[PDB]
């Protein structure tokens, strides 16, 4: 104690590193050269796509999720594609959760649910999506679109 | 030699002056995101210590540490946050434990010396709690 | 799955891990699909394979069809051409750069070639009641100069008291990167590794540790195993998962994480994907002389001797040191000393037994020629035991003993000029001991002792300390005892002393803006067993905002023993100006009355001029952002820019990343940057610029149309007038800055169409932000 | 004629020849220094004063003994200073008394040093005395050598002045203590005198002797001296002036001296000779 | 692999801008950032200024974002104010599909010199144990961020209570008795469990 030594400080909180998954489409007129099926034509091999909910904070524990996109005209619960001459015709994209249940588009925050999290240790969302032949039939073309996920926090 | 005379003596070293007594550095506040892995640590930070005005013959001084370490051997935080330990070494990269000691030389001319030392912090187990941070260490000296 | 053998365009994986997509030729052979590719070693080294990790591969050709499943064990290839992949399973030892936090060294900086001064004057004046006044004058001097890697340093001083130069210290040095090492010419001192620290002038070539990822620094036991299939191993210690990873199949080893022998021992738990776990535990203690295996530490030292005694000689010499890590805890090491009247040779091994605590014994023999030409041989031996932490909070930190013959002496014992340093009473043996004990939660006791025997005289020098800490949660209880005793003199050398420290923040509002949270006091006492009981109170802390100036106040009282009672007094202020640092101290103790002053600083000869500022540490970054005036560099104390727009930081780690952050709130209303954060990896002794694109001028949002439309999104804009350039938001909006008041604008999105033009009224000047709307050319 | 003394009374060995064990008072004198009176010791008597009167003379060649044997003086035979070494035969002392009567011989010394002296141990040979006892009784001459040993170790003057003592040992108050050096010198006679120094120096200015520390050596500081402002170069004679019987001090003060640079703490030790000059 | 400074923002009165670090960690992928604030009604009206409002980021970078006023004191200074930061993250550049990511976080404009020190607010929420419901009344000028509602046994729902406000929530009757809960501090951390007082 002839000399004295001191450090002070705090910890700053940090959010979640969020990594996505881009899915190519390679179905290539299996569904559409065969069908010729009604506007409920969501016969399409779904893809489990993941969200890397890692790393995160600690008090980060339960949040609210949500999605925006161009609602298809026939079913607003389908994603319309990009308005392209090189595209297909008569399709709308259906989202499915990890339990394979169709997800409501553009729903307000009042209906949302607290996605409970694992503090510290990593998490990952593993969902599905498919193509629903709205018009009968579907002509060939490109399958291009964008969508948006927003998370409102804890 | 008509008469021969025997003259004797001894010189012993006295306390010098300090230059200071009052080291304190805050480092700002960061992320247990960035400190998530077990055994993650901070960035080092410099500290120099002088002691001046030394009596004649005084050549070497041992520095004698003191601090509150936990069972890691690294120093326990006294702030509210947890899982967090402290890291002082020399600039020869050698662990400065509580109670420990280190002798250095003294410059002949300037009657003084300095202490090139480095400090950072750490987690051991990773994923520390969030809160406040407090740390105080003491040091005495012996002379040579 | 399966296509017939032949050449395919296929996404090459490696345990599902994509590398590239090569046309690969297949043959009816041996895999999961009955087919083998013809791969080249040039492909595989371009794929992740350490080629020399598999022996027998250098003797192959460059492009011969690699028999990998046979030459390499636990190695499978599997094609899946339904998805066109090649899932490859390899034992991990055949890859590289698995050091977490690896840095490629070609990313390292040389720096600039530039000069350097570092000065300091200081001094005091004392008034004596008997004798009067006393005035002292010492200026310090540290220059340097760097060209690429040529690192030249000199220090010296000037003197005057109530009176001249003295040349002190100089060296030029340079590293070699593939040799991983550092050579220096000039003044130097040796290292206390096997032998003793020796000042000299010469050549000194040493392996540098500080290139390592620090996960390699320190010893860790290197862990071997073989995975059957893909597994995941968790590793624990003290109940904490100290390591986890999923692991591929195959033999493997572990060169991993920072060690802690006083964390207990290792809790290894190997979950193969079946669920079967391969459990054992791993011991760990350490010698401070250990090497992690594969490392090899060395130095090559030669030159002429330097001391500082007139009564000696300065001859030429040589000395060599070398160490290399070994299997099974064994440890070779060795250097030797080769000089004129003299030769000296060590012999080695130390070892960790793991279960029994680490231990080392070594022995050196030397040949000597005394200045009366009596020539002798001798031997010496040393013994060092370690035992780590037990469950009872107990650590054996060091056990040390050394012994030598009568005929054993040192090279330093020889160096002299005239004959008759009392060499008839060399030491026999030396004992030292280091153990503490964890005391529950809120206490700790430290225990140290050392012991020293001599040939000839019957006198032994000993040293002892016991130090105890208790903390009641603000309250710092300190109680320690000292006891040494010495041969050349008489008296039992002891002291007992105590302290409690108290802070002031722990009583007030933590968000009160009082400086009084940054203040504290303490009170201490002691007694000598010999009359003198003494005590001390001290109140100290920080000051105005940056705490660059700060205060210390104390006094104590002395009593007993000699009848020299007395009060004290010390008051000291230290300020750090941006140009350099300066303080004034004061003592009064009633006979003693004295006053303390001193100013340091550092000077930079660079290409853009000369920079002045605070003291220096060995590697400094230039801050280049012209136009800055008073710039808070974040987490940096006393660090601002000049009136020009430049600054420096001496603060440096190296071979490691460093981060440069700036306050916006300290900025002026008219200049902008793009990223206030920079990052470097420097080497040792270098110089970095911190360049930042400043934008001086007026700051402005506009919402612009053309063809009665907000023009399409994300287009590119430049100023014709200024250099500044912009990117179009929605609604025909773009923010820009660094601008003049009147002018013209070029905009490209298709083929460049739009050209706008403008003039704001000048009264829009006390506003940082202005807004308007207009149209284009096209 | 039985003789005796008080202190040693060493044996009449080989007839009337003998050793002796005597204490010493060698005295600085003008002309020739006193060494030893023998009437202080030697108490001879005629056992029969009635039958015989012993006629004891000394024959010549009775010299000093040991290293003393090369020297000259006088010898106060019956109080009469007859020249030394004995080159003639002296007259007789008659012995006709039962009283152990003193034997009147005192020894003198031709002084040749400055104020110097020769220290002699106990028991060593000091002188060789060829005496001769005839008698009135008959022609019983028997001639015999009285050899001189001591019972103590005494310094004899060889010069004509004298000091307090020849051996002073001091230790400083430690750093930066300096001591006045206590010693005074008188003479038998007013003599212009001087002195210089001796010992291995450190400085070329001859003002700093070295520390010849034996164990735990302090270094960097040697032996500086003064008289009262006066730093003394070695081997340079400072005068004294015409000094006689007054014991006068030399005004000296011993001092540290920073020889070189880095100062080694520890123990300090040096022994210094002085040399006295007839002026 | 993108992230922000933190979650929650105070704009104190008297301030000039607010700084906000945001960061991508990945060293190749490029992103475009839109930034806009809506009110507590979720309506974008440009009342506060985020610079740079639109940009891109390739490689492992960072940006500090400054936020300014554009209202000039037209707001009820008696209590704090909620707004919504809306942060659009765009992957930059074959039959594919991707997502954009928005951070919609709060904003608390704190005015100058309100009465109660905010720590002393967590004790001032009063209640009314009403039927299958609950009334939960804020007498104070603070937004109130409550969780861990354990009315005896049943772990219940999160709540925001307006400054000078209240809330009424649903109650399943198959619960325990005592209101036990935690809330959030001014630093995101959990305040301890407390006890509810109705009537």
């Amino acid at each position: 104690a002839d000399s004295t030594i001191t450090i002070r400080g705090y910890v700053r909180d940090n959010g979640c590193s969020v990594a996505a998954e881009s899915t190519n489409f390679t179905v290539d007129l299996m569904e559409n050269a065969a069908k010729q099926f009604n506007n409920i034509g969501a016969t399409t091999p779904v893809v489990p796509f993941r969200i890397l909910l890692s790393p995160c904070g600690n008090a980060v524990s339960a949040v609210k999720v949500g999605f925006t996109g161009v609602a298809d005209s026939h079913n607003a619960n389908l994603l319309a594609l990009e308005n392209t001459v090189s595209a297909a015709s008569g399709l709308g994209i259906q989202l499915l959760n990890e339990q394979q249940n169709q997800i409501p588009l553009n729903a307000p925050s009042s209906a949302l649910s607290w996605t409970t999290l694992t503090p510290g240790k990593p998490n990952t969302l593993n969902f599905y999506a498919r193509l629903m032949a709205t018009q009968v039939p579907v002509t060939a073309g490109h399958i291009n679109a964008t969508a948006t996920f927003t998370l409102e926090y804890q | 030699a008509d008469v021969t005379i025997t003259v004797n003596g001894k010189v012993v070293a006295k306390p010098c002056t300090v230059s200071t007594t009052n080291a304190t550095v805050d480092l700002g506040d960061l992320y247990s995101f960035s400190l998530m892995s077990a055994g993650a640590a901070s960035a080092w930070h410099d500290v120099a210590l002088e002691l001046t005005n030394c009596p004649v013959g005084t050549s070497r001084v041992t520095a004698s540490f003191s601090g509150a370490a936990d069972s890691t051997g690294y120093y326990k935080n006294q702030g509210t946050a947890q899982n967090i330990q402290l890291e002082l070494q020399d600039d020869s990269g050698n662990t400065l434990n509580t109670g420990a000691t280190k002798t250095v030389q003294v410059d002949d001319s300037s009657q003084s010396a300095h202490f090139p030392l480095q400090v950072r912090a750490l987690t051991v187990n990773g994923g520390a709690t969030q809160g406040t941070i407090q740390a105080v260490i003491s040091i005495t000296y012996t002379y040579s | 799955q399966e296509l017939p053998p032949g050449t395919y365009r296929v996404d090459i994986y490696l345990n599902n891990g994509y590398m590239a997509t090569r046309d690969v030729t297949f043959n009816t052979g041996d895999s999961e699909q009955g087919i083998v590719p013809c791969l080249t070693r040039a492909q595989l080294a371009s794929m992740g394979l350490n080629t020399a990790s598999v022996a027998g591969m250098n003797l192959l050709a460059d492009d011969a069809c690699v028999p990998l499943t046979t030459m390499v064990q636990d190695a499978t290839a599997h094609l899946d051409v339904g998805q066109q992949r090649l899932n490859l399973t390899i034992p991990q030892a055949f890859m590289s750069n698995r050091a977490r936090g690896y840095i490629p060294p070609e990313l390292w900086d040389p720096g600039i070639n530039a000069g350097l001064l570092n000065y300091n004057f200081s001094g005091n004046s004392v008034q004596n009641r008997i004798g009067g006044n006393s005035h002292y004058a010492y200026l310090n001097l540290q220059s340097g100069l760097n060209i690429g890697a040529w690192r030249l340093r000199d220090n010296t001083t000037w003197s005057y008291n109530s009176n001249k130069w003295q040349h002190i210290n100089t060296w030029l040095e340079r590293d070699i990167i593939p040799l991983r090492s550092r050579l220096t010419l000039g003044d130097g001192y040796t290292q206390g590794d096997i032998f003793d620290g020796i000042n000299f002038r010469g050549a000194q070539l040493a392996s540098d540790d500080n290139m390592l990822p620090d996960s390699q620094r320190g010893f860790a036991p290197v862990i071997h195993g073989i995975a059957r299939g893909t597994a995941q191993v968790t590793i624990k210690q003290n109940g904490y998962d100290i390591y986890n990873s999923t692991v591929p199949p195959g033999p493997f080893t572990i060169n991993d994480i920072y060690a802690a022998g006083n964390s207990g021992d290792l809790q290894v738990t190997i979950k193969e994907a079946d669920g079967s776990t391969q459990i054992f535990t791993v011991p760990y203690s350490s010698v401070p002389l250990l090497q992690r295996e594969g490392h090899t530490r060395y130095s090559i030292t030669a030159g002429e001797y330097r001391s500082g005694n007139a009564q000696q000689e300065k001859p030429r010499f040589f000395q060599s040191t070398l160490l290399h890590g070994l299997p099974a805890g064994w440890t070779i090491y060795g250097g030797t000393q080769l000089a004129d009247r003299y030769r000296a040779f060590n012999f080695g091994i130390g070892k960790n037994m793991g279960a029994l605590g680490a231990l080392s014994v070594d022995m050196t023999q030397a040949n000597s020629t005394l200045p009366d030409d009596s020539q002798h041989d001798g031997q010496s031996v040393r013994f060092l035991y370690n035992k780590s932490l037990n469950e009872s909070g107990t650590n054996i930190q060091l056990v040390g003993y050394r012994y030598s013959t009568s005929g054993y002496f040192n090279f330093a014992d020889t160096t002299y000029s005239r004959m008759n340093y009392n060499l008839a009473y060399n030491k026999r043996g030396k004992l030292q001991l280091t153990v503490t004990q964890q005391l529950g939660r809120t206490s700790t006791l430290y225990l140290s002792g050392s012991h020293q025997t001599y040939w000839g005289t019957s006198n032994v020098d000993e040293q002892f300390q016991a130090g105890l800490n208790t903390a009641f949660e603000d309250i710092n209880w300190t109680l320690s005892y000292s006891l040494t005793k010495n041969a050349w003199q008489k008296g039992r050398d002891q002291m007992l002393a105590l302290n409690v420290n108290i802070p002031f923040s722990h009583w007030l509002r933590s968000d009160s803006k009082s400086q009084w949270r940054h203040a504290s006091a303490s009170y201490s006492m002691s007694h000598d067993l010999n009359g003198r009981m003494t005590n001390l109170a001290g109140v100290y802390g920080t000051l105005l905002e940056d705490n660059n100036l700060s205060y210390s106040v104390q006094t104590g009282y002395a009593g007993g023993g000699d009848g020299n009672s007395g009060s004290t007094g010390y008051a000291t202020l230290n300020y750090r100006g941006g140009y350099g640092n300066a303080n004034i101290g004061y003592s009064h103790s009633d006979d003693i009355k004295q006053l303390y002053y001193g100013v340091s600083g550092g000077v930079l000869a660079h290409a853009n001029g000369v920079t002045l500022g605070q003291p220096l540490n060995d590697t400094v970054v230039l801050v280049k952002a012209p136009g800055a005036k008073d710039a808070k560099v974040e987490n940096q104390t006393g660090v601002r820019t000049d009136w020009r727009g430049y600054a420096v930081l001496p603060y440096a780690t190296e071979y490691r990343e460093n981060r440069v952050a700036l306050d916006t709130n300290t900025l002026a209303d008219n200049v902008d940057l793009d990223n206030a954060v920079a990052n470097v990896v420097p080497t040792r002794g270098a110089i970095v610029r911190a360049e930042f694109k400043a934008r001086v001028g007026i700051k402005l949002l506009m919402t612009l149309t053309h063809n009665n439309k907000p023009l399409p999104f994300g287009a590119m804009v430049t100023s014709e007038s200024s250099q500044s350039s912009g990117i179009v938001a929605d609604n025909g909006q773009v923010y820009l800055s660094g601008m003049p008041l009147a002018g013209k604008v070029q905009v490209k999105w298709g083929e460049a169409h739009c050209v706008a033009n403008y003039q704001l009224p000048p009264e829009s000047q006390q506003q940082l932000l202005t807004q308007l709307s207009a149209e284009c050319r096209s | 004629f039985a003789c005796k003394t008080a202190n040693g009374t060493a044996i009449p060995i080989g007839g009337g020849s003998a050793n002796v064990y005597v204490n010493l008072a060698p005295v600085v004198n003008v002309g020739q220094n006193l060494v030893v009176d023998l009437s202080t010791q030697i108490f001879c008597h005629n056992d029969y004063p009635e039958t015989i009167t012993d006629y004891v003379t000394l024959q010549r060649g009775s010299a000093y003994g040991g290293v003393l044997s090369n020297f000259s003086g006088t010898v106060k035979y019956s109080g009469s200073s007859y020249p030394f070494p004995t080159t003639s035969e002296t007259p007789r002392v008659v012995y006709n008394s039962r009283t152990d009567k003193p034997w009147p011989v005192a020894l003198y010394l031709t002084p040749v040093s400055s104020a110097g002296g020769v220290a002699i141990k106990a028991g060593s040979l000091i002188a060789v005395l060829i005496l001769r006892q005839t008698n009135n009784y008959n022609s019983d001459d028997f001639q015999f050598v009285w050899n001189i040993y001591a019972n103590n170790d005494v310094v004899v003057p060889t010069g004509g002045c004298d000091v307090s003592a020849r051996d002073v040992t001091v230790t400083l108050p430690d750093y930066p203590g300096s001591v006045p050096i206590p010693l005074t010198v008188y003479c038998a006679k007013s003599q212009n005198l001087g002195y210089y120094l001796s010992g291995t120096t450190a400085d070329a200015g001859n003002s700093i002797f070295t520390n010849t520390a034996s164990f735990s050596p302090a270094q960097g500081v040697g032996v500086q001296l003064t008289r009262n402002g006066t730093i003394i170069p070695a081997n340079n004679t400072v005068s004294l002036g015409a000094v006689g019987t007054s014991a006068v001090s030399l005004g000296l003060t011993a001092n540290y001296a920073r020889t070189g640079g880095q100062v080694t703490a520890g123990n300090v030790q040096s022994i210094i000779g002085v040399t006295f000059v007839y002026q | 692999g993108v992230a922000l400074g933190a979650t929650r923002v105070i704009y104190p009165a008297g301030q000039k801008q607010e700084q906000l670090a945001v960061t991508n960690n990945d060293e190749n992928s490029t992103y475009l950032i839109q930034s806009w604030v809506e009110n507590a009604d979720g309506v974008k009206d440009g009342r506060f200024i985020v610079t740079p409002p639109l940009f891109a980021m390739k490689g492992k970078k960072e940006n500090t974002l400054r936020i300014l006023d554009a209202t000039n004191n037209q707001l009820p200074q008696d209590r704090e104010s909620l707004f919504w930061m809306n942060v659009k993250a765009i992957p930059s550049m074959e039959n594919t599909l991707q997502l954009a990511i928005i951070s919609r976080i709060k904003l608390y404009y704190r005015p100058a010199k309100l009465a109660l020190p905010p720590d002393q607010a967590a004790e001032k929420l009063r209640f009314r144990r009403s039927a299958n419901s609950l009334t939960l009344i804020n007498p104070t000028p603070y937004y109130l961020t409550v969780t861990e509602l354990n009315a005896g046994t049943r772990v219940l729902e999160n709540a925001l209570v307006p400054p000078m406000g209240e809330s009424t929530v649903k109650l399943p009757s198959d619960a325990g008795s005592n209101i036990t809960y935690r809330t959030i501090n001014d630093y995101g951390a959990l305040t301890p469990k407390m006890t509810g007082v109705m009537e």
